């Protein structure tokens, strides 16, 4: 859809007004690129709130995934957006979706220190046994990393 | 017009944030102690490719500030990767101009681009840069090069990966010295004196297709043409020329300092003159540049097929509806300027003797105005037919992910004041989306693949490599090694890959890595040794220019801590 | 003045002769074609570092004259060892003496010395290098680079030797080309572009720590910090500062040969201005040496002197300016590690820096006083050499020309000195400019004992080299620039010779073999520096003329008794006496 | 006088195509955008030895257009071969006749031929190559080498290699940069700070035979010398000179372009009085050529010709001048294997000084007249051009413009030879410049033989080349001064073809496999010396106008006759002609 084009790249580069208007004008709020990110994806990439906000009003599939399996929840849990992986989980997301690698947004928010994203992901009922394709848990990667802050928290 | 001098360097399947590190910052680090130097900037891009441009003061000379620039750069040489010596690091005088842009097609349409190419290479290009007055010849293409295009699945047949094919291809593609019989010193008396000839370079298709990689333990022989398919090809293809729809190649020859242009543009023609006789059948010259230029580009991540058929289009349009002005239409896929890739590309339009172009409606403006309009409703692509200069600096170690924040902080402010400031943009590129491979340390030991075999497997399939030289009809020419195209397109033909362990099994790469989505940038721009973004933009109408920077000057105040900035170019 | 060359090369745990045998005389054999050369000299010190000078006739072109021995070097650049070569070699036309003094410290005291050091190099270094007419740009202090400091009590646990650690650092620590997807040539119909990421360099002590040695038979990993402590350190720790006593880093700046010394000296300020604004809280910019005003004290030890030694000699010539001349000196800016000749863990300088000329009235505290009385103080510190200067004996060249040898030019050299000392007459204060041996430690591999246990002689060397010398692996990126990866042994482990058994090689069946089941070792005599004058082995000899007799006949009487000397022992006079 | 300039690089064991095809043409394709450039040849012959010369326009500035020639070639330099880069690639700007001959001869009979080429060599070459306006030194001779002259019987009796051989000399005769005790960053109050010094490069052949190789099983050792003769030996046997007759050495010098004739060879004579006085009993300095005085014989055999029978026509040559010319002739200075166009076994020269003008009365004992006559007594010399000069034509080159090959170019050579001939109203002695083809051993490497067997092919090409070629390994300290050390066959291994079968490669099972068992051999022709002008292959062809005829003419003849050559040979002008 060329209207679905312009809200990707609207949403891609945060044009929340070029947004609304888009959404109003009746452009596919599941449009995705060639890589299979969605509106949602990017805003939850880029670290967008009020666009995953707007979004989802607006009936966006909170759970799609792109050609690897990575869900916005995935992106916005890798990124440190703490305030996006909250509403994400508030509209309905898999805390225990995985990717093709069976990786899950518990394993890229261990990964990366987000402790904060860590217990809100445990608090909605995040897996924390789940192994990836090589067999690490979340725990795994706290003492890969040395993160001993992370080491306590899920004990 | 301030002297410049332009390194650059090629490393070939590498990602721009792997030139930058590897390439760009070692040169940077490296420009010491040379003379007159206003300012140096430097592009890192998507397809392995660096070009750092340092600028002189006015009245430098810019053959002093060339040998000085070199003299630096080849000591560092040995801190660059060997795969970039192997392309060359050229240093030459951006001494911009182009005496003549020489073009060569080929009319019964017997030739590929490549094929021309390396008629030019071998056959012209060395001979015209010897005609009196030429400096620097720039090819459009590269001469042959013995392209081996692997396949993934008959390799996991025979337990081979393409670290055997490039070994196979070093032993049995070598130049070696072997000595003499009776050589001094001799056992006195002796009468015999012979060189030894051992093995000389492969000269054909068919001699790489008979390596012999390997002989199983039945009687079976698997040869290189088993596992891949041989041609002669081209060295890279990241530019597609054509020249009226027809695949062209051609030569770029720019005027050597304090030489005649009339006078070597006659000696041009006149060596050219005598070479049509050697021309194979239907081989001309053409001459693609009365003039303008149309400018085509795709959003990120388009493919070069893409970009082709908007470029047809283009040269479509010239063509019919302009038949009574334009004369050739040269279309360059691949090639733009802030940027070179499969989604950019440039046409450059020849147009008929003045003295034949009656009426307004003739002249260039009104054949821009109309080639812009028409072009305006191309579906997904701008196409336009045809200050100060801004540059924010990363201070304090930011990062690139940081520095573009801070950059639409400042683009955002910019569009806050229409009144005095106007098409206030990035003169680069924007992040685009990148397949990141994550290669398992802990499953590759426990599995016992070396990561040699790893790196060496993906880059050589996937970027292609530079194994060594070889003999085609006298001339020293390129072997490259790469996958054929099949097998290296989308993130399926990833676990088609299959690498040998020490144990002897075939793993496939699914088994040792995982890959996500992420983005990242295509093109990193540097400004005097630190990371930067180039920034144009001009004043609104009714004001003067330093009006305008003055309030750059002033939104840049207040941008994030560590980051800074400078004027560069003519607002120097 | 004539104009001169210096090339200089540096061999990271390198002594002075491997340095001299594998560097010096293969570029040396090199410097031919050159037009205009009066004569050449050079110095492989025990740092590991090389320093050829060629001196060029008076009217000769600076500029090609180093881009003629720029050009020789590139040629012989492959008969050079790859480690000398990655640490890049530096051809500069400049003069002796420094233009000015960029000094930086910290009020706060969030950065120590070594981090003041790190900031200049990777924020200031370059850029400063890049101006108008700087040639030379020496920094007193050393860039960060990645430091792996090995234990090897933990290798040997691990069955893990340095050159696991080197290779695991290589393939860890990479950036790989690994081309893209849907790039050309393409297929038709496709879609899809975009670059395939591999592996990245590595960009935090975290990262490095994580690197995979090995995994056990029973499945738990042993890790790059299992076996050493990784910090962010200098490359080398040669040098340290101080600004009146607190630390501080700087840049030595010298002015390019031909350039002009003022607008140069303004551009230096212009660049500086635009650093000020993103300097961390703390740094400042303190101007300690602006070329009247200033005057320099050199500090030399003899060769076997530590930093602990010279640092004390600093501390008592900066205390005097500070104490006693209070008055008169604004800063003192001193560095330990480096002197007005050169480098050296035996020499040091201290910038001075009086107070503005108006507020010192009379004759007793201008420089010409400050100078002779600071000297006349400095006199008593016994074993070093102490002078200050701002800003005419004899230059003596006593040459190897029949392969005799370092020892026996050594005592050919001892024989003339003590013939010169002889006529206090004539000529006094006859003194050799270099150094004198020292205690070295000499170790024997047994190649037979090696072999009969199945260890490799390069994993040998490695592991003794990377070790107890240092080894640079490869390159990563701290903060956006690329800096160096070193490797070697925590001090703790190579600082007394026992310790040398503490090392342990595998072989080749898996078993941990301890370096003393295949070397011995003994105490010996060698040289700390190395000279040579016109690519032969000489010593360089200073002198003057006794109170009231002309140096003619000074020189005169100095090559009499060069001709009693033995035979193949040459001389030649350099310097001012050419 | 056109301005020239020459790059030179060697290749050992190489053939001409080797050469061509390797270091060459690499070279070559990056020769463009250099600025005055006319035209460019080049030889490339089976010595291991190209020599590219770029010649041009007059009133270039010879400083610039080495610089932008030497800029161009770091394009190539890491594309060259290791082997070649190792050697030393030189650029350099001379003209090509000799300013001077420094002669060195030893009055007692104290030192061999060899003896006086290392000492000139080491002692003194290099010191005449630095000295200002000397723009190339020729050494008739060659430098000491450390020569192992490997044997294959012993070495197969303990399933050794040549490969085995070199990697025992690089890891046993090694230089090692081991570090220090108390290195920085030391423990806080370390005292002791020695240097740590470990293998150095071995100085002499008893060290070099005792280079352990391998222990076998039952306990004993195999050294170095018991499968090698160890002995310093030249670089090269391809190079003896003679004044008098009696063994001598010496260096051409030619002068630097735009230099002083008499001012350079004033500083000559200087720097010779500098290393007088240090030379070992007997040996004394003569000058057989100065630049009426002078004159030289060029001795030039056809290809194929050992130095035994060039030896003879010099020995020919001299005779004359020493017994029929004794009363005007002073001194004739014979070399073997060195020659007017270049280097190799069939070729050589004579530099002949006369008595003094005063003791020549008579036009008949003048210059013209005694070349005049000594050509006359050359005449009729079999298999040999035989001409003496003091020092009409042209110069005519042959293209291969469309890849037809070498042995295309050499018919339509022979076609336009042929028609040359026919026509001596016009053209008189219209000859090729190069040498002709001659037989060559052409061995071939059976892959499946060599793949079934368990025997690489790296071990292969190693053990064939370093034997029967010799192979550069690494450095050694001779007295002081770093040589070269080559392995090499004993000669009476490398004289036959049935020789080959005598060389063993171990394979990855540990078995000796001999050469016969996976190669074959024929005979067949190839070129011993490549040319190639402006890039493109071809040979040069010379004449000269007939009597009365201008140049004009025959080259309009020329170019008539070279338009009939068959499709893809074309022609240029150079030199003489251009
Ligand atoms: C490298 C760039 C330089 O600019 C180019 C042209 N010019 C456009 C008009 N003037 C600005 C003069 C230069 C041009 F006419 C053709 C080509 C071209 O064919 C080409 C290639 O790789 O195939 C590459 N380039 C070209």
């Amino acid at each position: 859809s060329d209207l679905g084009k312009k809200l990707l790249e609207a949403a891609r580069a945060g044009r929340d007004d070029e947004v609304r208007i888009l959404m109003a004008n009746g452009a596919d709020v599941n449009a995705a690129d060639v890589v299979g990110w969605t509106p949602l994806h990017l805003a939850a990439y880029w670290g967008h709130l009020e666009i995953v906000e707007v979004l989802l009003k607006n009936g966006a599939d909170v759970n799609a995934y792109d050609t690897l399996g990575s869900t916005p929840l995935h992106l916005a849990a890798h990124f440190g957006h703490l305030e996006i992986v909250e509403v994400l989980l508030k509209n309905g997301a898999d805390v225990n979706a995985k990717d093709d690698n069976g990786i899950t947004p518990l394993h890229l928010a261990a990964n990366r220190g987000h402790l904060e994203i860590v217990e809100v992901l445990l608090k909605y009922g995040a897996d924390v046994n789940a192994q990836d394709k090589f067999g690490k848990t979340a725990f795994d990667i706290s003492i890969n990393n040395g993160n001993e802050d992370l080491a306590e928290i899920l004990q | 017009a301030p002297p410049a001098v332009t390194i650059s360097a090629s490393y070939p399947g590498a990602d721009a944030k792997t030139v930058q590190d590897t390439v760009t910052q070692v040169i940077e680090q490296n420009m010491n102690g040379i003379d007159n130097l206003m300012y140096m900037s430097s592009n890192s891009d998507s397809t392995g490719t660096v070009q750092i441009t340092l600028t002189f003061e006015s009245g430098t000379d810019a053959d002093i500030a060339q040998v000085q620039v070199q003299n630096k750069l080849q000591l560092a040489m040995p801190l660059l990767p060997q795969e970039v010596q192997q392309q060359g690091v050229s240093v030459e005088k951006s001494s911009s101009s182009f005496l003549m842009v020489v073009g060569v097609i080929n009319t019964d349409g017997t030739m590929t681009q490549e094929d021309i190419s390396d008629y030019v290479a071998a056959n012209m290009k060395d001979a015209i840069s010897r005609t009196s007055g030429v400096g620097d010849v720039q090819l459009f293409g590269s001469q042959y090069a013995m392209r081996i295009w692997m396949n993934p699945n008959e390799l996991n047949k025979f337990q081979l990966t393409p670290v055997d094919v490039i070994t196979a291809i070093k032993a049995q593609n070598a130049q070696v010295a072997a000595g003499q019989l009776g050589g001094t010193p001799p056992v006195k008396g002796q009468q015999l004196n012979a060189s030894i000839i051992a093995q000389t370079r492969l000269t054909s298709t068919e001699e790489f297709g008979k390596i012999l990689l390997k002989v199983n333990q039945d009687g079976s022989r698997v040869l290189l043409r088993d596992v891949a398919k041989i041609e002669l090809g081209g060295e890279n293809y990241d530019i597609i020329a054509e020249f009226n729809g027809q695949p062209a190649s051609g030569l770029g020859i720019k005027l050597a300092t304090g030489a005649n242009a009339l006078d070597t543009a006659a000696a041009i023609r006149a060596e050219l003159a005598k070479m049509e006789p050697f021309f194979p059948s239907g081989l001309k010259i053409v001459y693609p540049y009365g003039v303008f230029m149309t400018m085509v580009q795709l959003p990120a991540g388009a493919t070069q097929e893409r970009t082709q058929k908007v470029l047809n289009e283009v040269t479509h349009y010239y063509l019919t509806k302009e038949k009574n002005n334009v004369e050739s239409v040269f279309a360059v896929n691949g090639f733009g300027f802030a940027g070179r890739g499969q989604n950019t590309g440039i046409a450059f339009v020849s147009l008929k003797d003045w003295a034949d172009r009656p009426g307004e409606e003739n002249k260039v403006e009104a054949i821009t105005m109309r080639a812009t309009r028409a072009f305006s409703q191309i579906k997904d692509a701008m196409v336009f037919a045809f200050g100060f200069d801004f540059e924010l600096i990363d201070q304090a170690g930011l990062g690139h992910e940081k520095l573009t924040q801070a950059r639409n902080q400042l683009l955002a402010e910019a569009a806050k004041h229409p009144d005095m400031l106007t098409s206030v943009r990035p003169n680069g590129l924007e992040d685009t989306p990148q397949f990141k491979i994550d290669i398992d340390q802990e499953k590759a030991q426990a599995l016992g693949v070396s990561i040699n075999d790893i790196n060496t497997t993906l880059g050589a399939a996937w970027g292609g490599s530079y194994v060594n030289d070889f003999i085609d009809r006298g001339r020293v020419k390129k072997v490259y090694v790469m996958s054929e195209a099949k097998y290296r397109m989308l993130p399926d033909d990833i676990g088609d890959w299959y690498v040998r362990a020490a144990d002897g099994q075939m793993v496939p790469f699914s088994a040792f890595s995982s890959s996500r989505w992420e983005y990242g940038s295509p093109r990193l721009e540097r400004y005097n040794g630190l990371p930067s973004m180039e920034i144009l933009g001009q004043a609104a109408p009714g004001k003067s220019t330093g009006e305008a920077m003055e309030l750059m000057e002033q939104l840049a105040s207040k941008l994030p801590t560590g980051v800074g900035y400078d004027w560069t170019g003519m607002s120097y």
